[PDB]
């Protein structure tokens, strides 16, 4: 009893668009990490600054689970020191990242014949995101030298781009659900612990 | 707010073409919402027909794929449905609705009022409307001999909503309908208040007042 | 496509709680958490009550609970009110990227016996001017939904010119029917008496009309 709600994150019915990524604060609970592994045959499971198997013996102040959907091709960008549309404009991991990145193919759930257009990403931006920044602004992007005045049109684009996930797409272009676990140890009592 | 209004002929000849148009109001059709058509044969359950997205994506019931097409008119702000090679089985109330999102089925939030589409070899017949003279008293409107269903009956151009009961039509041996709309008002208002009857038959362009 | 079965009818009593099942396949209800329930009142478009198995849209009464186990969805209506009497349809996404609806469930809430309200209309002057006569007997607010109608002229039985509608549920869940007596302007003054004889649960109600 009093187990950390990993199901609420991993088994969520709908996931967020990478630009509008969701975060879940896990605190004041027992984290049974052994389930995560015995859960699904996760296509990706990389850890940084931790062994996944050591997590049952560790105690953290806070744990953060960040979920979103991207293409299989872009999963390689959910790592420190990476570049690409996602790393630069959507979800940025710091160089000193301490946690795990878990991804799995969700073509059956998230792609639809004719396209699943709920899943978006930021295609345009004036600068790159700082690690863990989250940009939700749907302000018109000025591609030309002349200003937009907030009005969409020629040389003035809406910043977000849809993926339109279809099941017939290649494995690289299919939707992948991603959960980035971040472990935080602060100068406060550690409340999130593994089972003995 | 978002409002959907179906439009289209009420009668289609067997092995003809059903064509309907849903007119979106209070919201652009370019929204990330799968614009869908759902039908319901009289007294029978609901059947999903198909969907369309502004991007141009389409998806139709496997059962009706071979004889269905949908389209989007961004300039008019409306979406359409075409059902080719129609049979009596295709007689139903056609509803235009939309998914809460543009991804996997997430439920239909907004709907239209529905448009009954009667597929019959018979010809269109307009109605003959007659007034019906009257504690509480009741006066009505007899809408005799029309085909096909339905016939919209308004009272005082919409200002009279209380006490108004339009009865379900009778399918006569002749294959024609007869419907009655009544309104129960107080005994005082009989000679003191004026009552007009607005009858509308869309399949015959009929707009008669009483 | 797929067959999603629901019980044909589910009956309850005011304040009681009932559950409508919705059993399906693994390519539909059991494979995706994309189930939706609809409430349909007679002559109106379906209303979205529950989406993605359990979520209720803004404005839906919290007495509507959505759940799912394996290949079976369940809509639960607690503390039933008569306004809950309607047809309920479950629905789900399919592996084929299509949407499929359930068979429908007629949910009925117990109501007391309601006696009919009859209104008789004589042939209008306009009607008689077109060489036609029609007497309309309008029956409403009755329960259960089954009445028998018989007409009488000058006190004499009438068996031809009689078309009676099947009772249909009104907005208040009581039934309504209409009997039409087709005649000639000659047969209309060819008598003095014209009566409708609606028999509901034994008890008979009569209404009469005559020209002037
Ligand atoms: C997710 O759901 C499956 C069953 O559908 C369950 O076995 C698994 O433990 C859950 N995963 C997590 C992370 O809780």
């Amino acid at each position: 009893t009093n187990l950390c709600p990993f199901g609420e994150v991993f088994n969520a019915t709908r996931f967020a668009s990478v630009y509008a990524w969701n975060r879940k604060r896990i605190s004041n609970c027992v984290a049974d990490y052994s389930v995560l592994y015995n859960s699904a045959s996760f296509s990706t499971f990389k850890c940084y600054g931790v062994s996944p198997t050591k997590l049952n013996d560790l105690c953290f102040t806070n744990v953060y689970a960040d979920s979103f959907v991207i293409r299989g091709d872009e999963v390689r960008q959910i790592a420190p020191g990476q570049t690409g549309k996602i790393a630069d404009y959507n979800y940025k991991l710091p160089d000193d990242f301490t946690g795990c990145v878990i991804a799995w193919n969700s073509n059956n759930l998230d792609s639809k014949v004719g396209g699943n257009y709920n899943y978006l990403y930021r295609l345009f931006r004036k600068s790159n995101l700082k690690p863990f920044e989250r940009d939700i602004s749907t302000e018109i992007y000025q591609a030309g030298s002349t200003p937009c005045n907030g009005v969409e049109g020629f040389n003035c684009y809406f910043p977000l781009q849809s993926y339109g996930f279809q099941p017939t797409n290649g494995v690289g272009y299919q939707p992948y659900r991603v959960v980035v676990l971040s472990f935080e140890l602060l100068h406060a009592p550690a409340t999130v612990c593994g089972p003995k | 707010q978002v409002e959907l209004q179906e439009s289209g002929p009420g009668l289609v000849k067997p092995s003809g073409t059903l064509s309907l148009t849903c007119a979106v109001s209070g919201g652009s059709i370019s929204s990330n919402n799968w614009w869908t058509w759902v039908r319901q044969p009289p007294g029978k359950g609901l059947e999903w027909i198909g969907e369309i997205h502004h991007s141009g994506g389409t998806n139709y019931n496997p059962s009706l794929k071979s004889r269905v097409t949908m389209s989007v008119d961004k300039s008019k702000n409306q979406f359409s449905l075409n059902l080719y090679s129609v049979t009596a089985a295709d007689t139903a109330v056609y509803y235009c609705t939309r998914d809460r999102a543009g991804g996997t089925y997430s439920g239909f939030d907004f709907w239209g009022q529905g448009t009954l589409v009667t597929v019959s070899s018979a010809s269109t017949k307009g109605p003959s409307v007659f007034p019906l003279a009257p504690g509480t008293a009741a006066l009505g409107c007899l809408v005799k001999d029309y085909f096909p269903e339905p016939v919209t009956v308004s009272w005082n151009s919409g200002a009279l909503t209380s006490g108004v009961h339009t009865f379900p039509a009778v399918l006569q041996s002749s294959g024609l309908y007869s419907l009655s709309s009544v309104v129960t008002v107080p005994s005082s208002s009989l000679g003191t208040q004026t009552y007009i009857c607005n009858v509308n038959h869309k399949p015959s362009n009929t707009k008669v007042d009483k | 496509q797929a067959v999603v079965t629901q019980p044909a009818s589910v009956s309850g009593s005011p304040g009681q709680s009932i559950t409508i099942s919705c059993t399906g396949t693994s390519s539909d209800v059991g494979g995706y958490n994309y189930v939706s329930w609809y409430q349909q009142h007679p002559g109106k478009a379906p209303k979205l009550m529950i989406y993605d198995v359990s979520n209720r849209p803004s404005g839906v009464s919290n007495r509507f609970s959505g759940s799912k186990s394996g290949n079976t969805a369940s809509l639960t209506i607690s503390g039933l009110q008569a306004e809950d009497e309607a047809d309920y349809y479950c629905s789900s996404y399919t592996s084929s990227s299509t949407v499929v609806f359930g068979g429908g469930t007629k949910v009925t809430v117990l109501q007391p016996k309601a006696n009919p309200t009859v209104t008789l209309f004589p042939p209008s002057s306009e009607e008689l001017q077109a060489n036609k006569a029609t007497l309309v007997c309008l029956i409403s607010d009755f329960y259960p939904g089954a009445v028998t109608v018989a007409w009488k002229a000058d006190g004499s039985p009438v068996k031809a010119g009689v078309e009676t509608t099947k009772p249909s549920k009104q907005s208040n869940n009581k039934y309504a029917a209409s009997s039409y007596l087709s005649l000639t302007p000659e047969q209309w003054k060819s008598h003095r008496s014209y009566s409708c004889q609606v028999t509901h649960e034994g008890s008979t109600v009569e209404k009469t009309v005559a020209p002037t």
